[PDB]
């Protein structure tokens, strides 16, 4: 028996990463002949990544402390996105010296202002691992990778239960246009909200909130009147980027409404969840929360347990 | 008090400057003309008639090369004419149909024009493409512009029915000076060859000498008992002569700054539409309203000639630069040039 | 459609645009409720604007909606526009609607409910849209040009017999015969209730005649099956014209008495359409009086629709009180002389016919007497003894219809005809499939002199404001057959002359740059001794009045101080202006058109008072 | 509404006293003045004494 989950939700939410969480715990686990499948798109996002970064000191006219990494800053703009076919030394150390650089640091904590990507620190961190020889990503890095969804896929996993046949989905304006043709007899919603989006500006419109956006959506998916039937889920992401985000960007400012302590990721948290649940047009309706980590096996498992049972609970029964 | 005071003072200092011109009054242009031998008969010839304007004519302005002309008209098209040839250099169609004046450029190559559009258009002849392009809407003027005249290519004086006069620069669109003073809508203006001097004729019955260069009135002669229709400078630029709705014409001299002869005759009875000077200023030449065009001896005041040669209202006219011919724009749709 | 519809020049426009803008016609609320103009309207945003074409579409599948039948199929349909008109561009943000119209939607759906009007607040908000800057657009392109030349037509309607070609004659009438034609324009077949003047005043007539046209023209508008409809009137010197629906299938009368009488569920039909015919006119405050069956008349397939509307009566500002229609049908009210009554008469008419169509008489002439007192005294006194064979359906409708009390009357108590419709009787029947005429009839048709009297001027004024067009019906007449072909046609013959006179020398650029108010041709005269007629393309300009022939400029014109006075004067009948000039002479125009003519008449005299008036308070200008 | 006369009257007196306050020239020198100008300029004047139909441009030629 088969049943049909959306995972949606505005873009870089995390609804591809948890498609491969979905794959790690229930499906074909990583392979090490797929695991190199992703080196190439390592080596993508550190390039796309600087770069991004390189243009924004620019912008916001951020001074690079060290002058002699200017030199390096040019001979990594000129790099191709697609052209990238390893990590080798002339720019190995161009990037490493770029990224230890302060003023790249200061660009780096204003990454709010720019549309920047959410592995970046992760990997430049650890550019030792990336520009060896032999580097063979881990399960960590294939999680961390940023594959821009385009467009329906299907990817069915199997419980030793029932099949559970999920959509991932495009998150982008122009994406949630295809949306609509597989909205048929879907059991279940698997809305991702990523709770670090508060702060930060569209990358389709540069001018509107980001959180706001799925602020939104989620209510134009929950009013929709043949899902008045369905299930829905609400899954908000990347728990541990609001962590540190909450340390020194206030969501006082950004949702006025908001009473609680300022550097606090559990009071935020909460208000948070609180402005999507009071989303619902009828209470007679229940949305099932959860605060999660795409990138977390330990918590997916934890949470998809859970989320699995009250699936079942309520469409077996 | 305070307005009684100073209205009493108007009309002393009034009669300080009847006093001082009477002073200067020893003789009359009339005795002092006697003697030199009579201008005899101007028997003026139709040498041209240039056949195009569609409706009434308004107006007609000289290039300084004595052979090219604009002409506005009630047909609302601004035409230039080679009168040597009686081909149409330009034929410029207006955006208001109401012009009433036009003045071409001593530069050659912008000419103006204007109405009761109460703006004064002005137009290049030479564009960056040939064509026939409108380089400024000088607007300012609350009243139809009723006359004006090129100082250069970027400078341009105007009259209008606000009862004001205006020195305007091209570039800026705007009123360099403004010559406020008149009391009735002025008809007609003149720039003396020294472009520092303008006078100007106005509804009120009189004309008034101006500084271009500070914007005061220097001067004001009357003496005609209504509107005065045209108004123009002695060659010199000592003397100018005005053309009225009273049927007379009259000379002023600026430095006796007062009337120093009339132009009239008892069968004479409709008003004066124009006027200009020949080269050396001997004779006067007054269009009418009687589709005639009198020749004066100006120190003589006696009426040499007659240029009859329209079917309507003569409305405009001038004399060449080289003196050489006399155009005269008309009611009948024609311009006539004359030997 | 033989007799080709000649379509006005694109230079019409800026007579046009005047003329209707002078009325306020040029609003989209004006123009986007006409027919042709929606047609016009909705091809310049599919084809040319870009997010126009989106909201068109919109509005036409909702439109589409509205016409479904089943709910089984509006549930289908309702679903497909939400999903990719509505949510497919909320998901997205580019949805310009309101969240009301969206929560209105959505609140019926989720109850699974599907009213045709269920998108209806989004049809409002889909003006809006098309209502500002997009309806500017349009006004600017070359499909407004169109709908001018279209409208130009329309309002130089004037119609003589020739218009029509003449088939059979269907009928005779009390002041004369009636005919079945065709409109050779654009091919329509219609029915010419054609009347004598002389026959009108020989039997002092002609207030039922002039009645007739005011109340079929506050009828006719509003697309109605069951009333036959004007579409135009007009007249020839002794003959008058009606141009009505065609009821090929003669009266109902004839066929209840070649019929015998009818069944329950037979009349059941009749009774329906009639009903619905009724409440048209009862919307529009208007009582027929001369319900029968006589008056009621089948089409080809046996449907039906109420005829001869003279007998019938406005009662929106005062109501009547006279016994008028035939005294074996009519109601206590209009009998009582001098009682006031309205719409209610007309259901009392109603269970008096439904009555006769079961029996074979009306329910009052007993041995069918043929007497006024005796009949009328028993529509006073007595009530209907119902046959036992009567349904109690049938019992229930004709008691409650034929209450001699009209606060017991049916369809009078307040809701009009909808208490009717409620009626156990009609309990089986989908009202609006009744409406669409789904239902089949029970009866489809087969196939088969003191004129010496004189006729007055005075006579003639009476029938002066006559002649009359109804724009919806024409409108729809050349939709429905020659607008789109005409269209293609006349798309060529412009771009044919674009390209002529593109090879030739650029024309149609002298109105441009200048202060011309509006420029068209016309034809000039002098006098009738020495000059004739020229037809020539004029400018009128604030001073002068410019005309040129082709292949020139103009090089005649005339001054707005020489013009004296515009005047209206007829020259061999025929409606033309006389423009005094000063100087004792004469010359007059005639236009193509009467909007033409009529714009020419205005804008002239506007032009030259205004001339006159600003010329004589300036000094150069001005004579003396 | 003194302000508005007043202000008025005022420019009247100070343009009078501008005007009366000219160094004026006796008739007679401005006739004088001007007579002798036409007297110098009557020669170059075709309009006054009718030059040779050559030096005509309005007869002589109908190239220019
Ligand atoms: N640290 C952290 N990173 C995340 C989380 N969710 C997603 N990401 C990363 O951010 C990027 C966006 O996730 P992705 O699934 O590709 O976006 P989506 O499918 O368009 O919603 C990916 O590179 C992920 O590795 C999270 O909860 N925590
Ligand atoms: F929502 Al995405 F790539 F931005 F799947
Ligand atoms: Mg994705």
């Amino acid at each position: 028996r088969e049943l049909k989950l959306l995972l949606l939700g505005t873009g870089e939410s995390g609804k591809s990463t948890f498609i491969k969480q979905m794959r790690i715990i229930h499906g074909s686990g990583y392979s090490d002949e797929d695991k190199r499948g992703f080196t190439k798109l390592v080596y993508q996002n550190i390039f796309t990544a600087m770069q991004a970064m390189i243009r924004a000191m620019d912008t916001l006219k951020i001074p690079y402390k060290y002058e002699h990494n200017k030199a390096h800053a040019q001979l990594v703009r000129e790099v191709d996105v697609e052209k990238v076919s390893a990590f080798e030394n002339p720019y190995v150390d161009a990037i490493k010296s770029l990224w230890n650089d302060p003023g790249i640091q200061e660009c780096y904590d204003r990454r709010r202002e720019y549309q920047l990507s959410d592995s970046t620190k992760y990997y430049l961190n650890d550019l030792d691992r990336v520009a060896d020889p032999s580097y063979l990503p881990t399960q960590q890095d294939v999680l961390r990778v940023r594959v821009p969804t385009t467009g329906i896929i299907e990817y069915p996993f199997d419980l030793q239960s029932v099949i559970f046949r999920m959509v991932d989905v495009g998150g982008q304006r122009s994406e949630r246009r295809k949306w609509i043709h597989c909205f048929e007899n879907v059991t279940s919603i698997m809305f991702l909200v990523a709770l670090s989006e508060y702060d930060q500006v569209l990358v389709e419109s540069d001018n509107e909130n980001r959180m706001e956006e799925s602020k939104a959506l989620f209510r134009t998916i929950i009013t929709y009147p043949w899902f008045q039937n369905s299930s829905v889920i609400l899954f908000l992401n990347k728990k541990d980027l609001l962590e540190e985000k909450i340390m020194y960007s206030h969501l006082v400012d950004y949702f006025p409404e908001y009473d609680g302590p300022q550097r606090d990721a559990q009071a935020a948290r909460e208000f948070i969840l609180k402005m999507f649940v009071d989303l619902n047009p009828d209470s007679d309706k229940i949305i099932y929360s959860h605060f999660t980590c795409a990138t977390d096996t330990e918590n997916i498992r934890f949470v998809f347990a859970a989320v699995k049972d009250t699936i079942l609970q309520l469409n077996l029964k | 008090s305070e307005l009684d005071q100073l209205r009493q003072e108007a009309e002393q200092l009034k009669n300080q400057i009847r006093d001082a011109r009477k002073a200067c009054a020893d003789a009359t242009l009339s005795q002092i003309t006697n003697n030199i031998d009579p201008v005899g008969r101007i028997q003026m010839r139709t040498r041209r008639t240039l056949r195009g304007h569609l409706a009434k004519i308004y107006a007609m302005h000289w290039g300084t090369d004595s052979r090219l002309l604009v002409s506005a008209s009630q047909d609302g098209k601004l035409i230039i004419w080679d009168s040597y040839t009686t081909n149409k250099v330009h034929a410029i169609p207006l955006r208001s149909s109401w012009v009433m004046t036009c003045a071409y450029a001593p530069s050659g190559n912008y000419v103006a024009c204007g109405g009761l559009d109460n703006i004064c258009s002005i137009y290049n002849l030479k564009t960056r493409e040939g064509n026939v392009r409108v380089s400024r809407e000088l607007a300012g003027h609350t009243g139809y512009l009723s006359c004006c005249r090129f100082l250069d290519d970027n400078q341009i004086v105007t009259s209008s029915g606000d009862t004001t006069c205006a020195l305007w620069d091209i570039e800026t669109g705007q009123q360099t000076t403004t010559f406020t003073g008149h009391t009735g809508d002025v008809m007609s203006l003149s720039l003396a060859p020294d472009t520092r001097l303008f006078v100007s004729g106005a509804c009120d019955a009189s004309a008034k000498l101006w500084d271009v260069r500070e914007g005061m009135c220097r001067q004001t002669f009357t003496g005609h008992e209504s509107d005065i229709n045209a108004i123009c400078f002695f060659p010199n630029g000592n003397a100018f002569a005005t053309g009225s709705d009273d049927a007379t014409c009259r000379l002023f001299d600026l430095r006796a700054d007062q009337e120093l002869m009339t132009y009239s005759h008892d069968n004479i009875i409709c008003g004066i539409t124009s006027v200009s000077f020949s080269k050396s200023g001997r004779l006067l030449l007054a269009g009418y309203d009687d589709f005639n065009c009198n020749v004066w001896d100006a120190l003589k005041a006696d009426r040499a000639g007659v240029l009859a040669g329209h079917d309507n209202r003569v409305s405009c006219l001038g004399v060449t630069d080289d003196g050489m011919a006399v155009a005269t724009g008309s009611w009948d749709s024609f311009l006539k040039i004359w030997n | 459609a033989s007799k080709k519809i000649l379509l006005p020049e694109p230079s019409i426009r800026s007579v046009m645009q005047k003329y209707l803008e002078d009325r306020g016609e040029v609003t989209f609320e004006k123009i986007f409720s006409q027919k042709l103009g929606y047609l016009l309207f909705r091809d310049f945003c599919l084809k040319h604007l870009e997010e126009a074409k989106p909201l068109v579409e919109f509005y036409e599948e909702i439109k589409k909606y509205e016409k479904l039948e089943t709910e089984e199929e509006r549930l289908v349909c309702s679903r497909e526009i939400f999903d990719t008109y509505i949510m497919k561009e909320l998901l997205a943000c580019s949805h310009p609607f309101s969240k009301s119209a969206i929560e209105h939607v959505q609140g019926h759906l989720v109850k699974k409910q599907v009213p045709p009007d269920l998108f209806q607040p989004y049809i409002e908000e889909i003006c809006q849209n098309l209502r500002g800057d997009v309806f500017q657009k349009f006004i600017e392109s070359d499909k407004f040009t169109r709908f001018c030349q279209w409208k130009n037509v329309e309002l130089n309607i004037h119609l003589t017999m020739n218009d029509f070609s003449v088939h059979r004659i269907i009928g005779r009438g009390g002041f004369g015969e009636v005919y079945g034609c065709r409109k050779a324009d654009t091919g329509k077949m219609y029915a010419m209730k054609c009347l004598d003047k002389k026959r009108i005043k020989m039997k002092q007539g002609e207030t039922l005649a002039l009645n007739e046209r005011i109340m079929l023209s506050l009828v006719s508008t509003g697309d109605c099956p069951f009333i036959v409809c004007m579409s135009y009137a007009f007249h020839t010197p002794d003959k008058l014209s009606f141009i009505l629906d065609l009821m090929n299938g003669g009266d109902l009368h004839y066929h209840l008495s070649q019929h015998g009488v009818f069944s329950e569920a037979d009349m059941r039909f009749y009774a329906a359409e009639i009903i619905l015919g009724l409440e048209h006119m009862h919307n529009r405050f208007v009582v027929y009086r001369d319900l029968k069956p006589a008056n009621i008349l089948l089409d080809e397939h046996g449907h039906v629709r109420i005829s001869d509307l003279g007998l019938a009566c406005d009662f929106s500002k005062k109501k009547p009180h006279a016994s008028v229609g035939t005294h074996g049908y009519m109601a206590p009210e209009v009998l009582q002389k001098g009682v006031a009554y309205d719409s209610s008469a007309d259901w009392f008419s109603l269970g008096c016919m439904l009555f006769k169509l079961l029996r074979g008489h009306s329910p009052f002439r007993q041995h069918k007497t043929k007497d006024k007192h005796e009949i009328d005294r028993m529509t006073l006194t007595m009530a209907v003894e119902l046959p036992d064979s009567f349904s109690p359906e049938l019992r229930s409708l004709l008691e409650g219809l034929l209450q001699r009390d009209v606060n017991r009357r049916l369809g009078c108590l307040g809701r009009g005809a909808q208490e009717v419709k409620e009626s156990p009787f009609f309990r089986s029947l989908d009202w609006q499939m009744v409406f669409l005429q789904k239902y089949p009839p029970p009866l489809i048709p087969p196939r088969g002199d003191t004129k010496g009297i004189k006729l007055l001027d005075s006579d003639q004024e009476l029938y002066r404001n006559f002649p009359l067009t109804i724009s919806e019906r024409w409108q729809q007449e050349v939709a429905e057959t020659v607008f789109d072909t005409i269209n293609a046609e006349t798309d060529r013959l412009e771009a044919r002359k674009k390209t002529k006179n593109k090879q030739l020398g650029h024309e149609e650029d002298y109105a441009l740059g200048k202060d011309c108010i509006m420029h068209g041709y016309m034809s000039k005269m002098g006098n009738p001794f020495l000059t004739q007629w020229q037809r020539r393309y004029f400018y009128l300009f604030p001073n002068r009045l410019e005309w040129r022939g082709e292949g020139e400029a103009p090089q005649s014109l005339l001054t707005m101080e020489e013009i004296q006075s515009v005047e209206e004067t007829q020259i061999k009948e025929r409606k033309c202006l006389l423009l005094k000039i000063r100087g004792g002479k004469q010359f007059v125009l005639q236009c193509d058109s009467d909007p033409e003519l009529v714009q020419w008449k205005k804008e002239l005299r506007d032009a030259y008072r205004e001339a006159q008036q600003l010329v004589q308070r300036v000094p150069k200008m001005k004579n003396k | 509404n003194n302000t508005a006369s007043i202000a008025q009257a005022r420019k009247l007196v100070e343009q009078l006293k501008m005007e009366a306050n000219i160094d004026r020239i006796k008739v007679s020198k401005a006739a004088a003045d001007l007579m002798a100008y036409c007297e110098a300029h009557a020669k170059e004047d075709p309009l006054l004494t009718p030059v040779p139909a050559s030096e005509n441009p309005f007869r002589e030629k109908k190239f220019f």
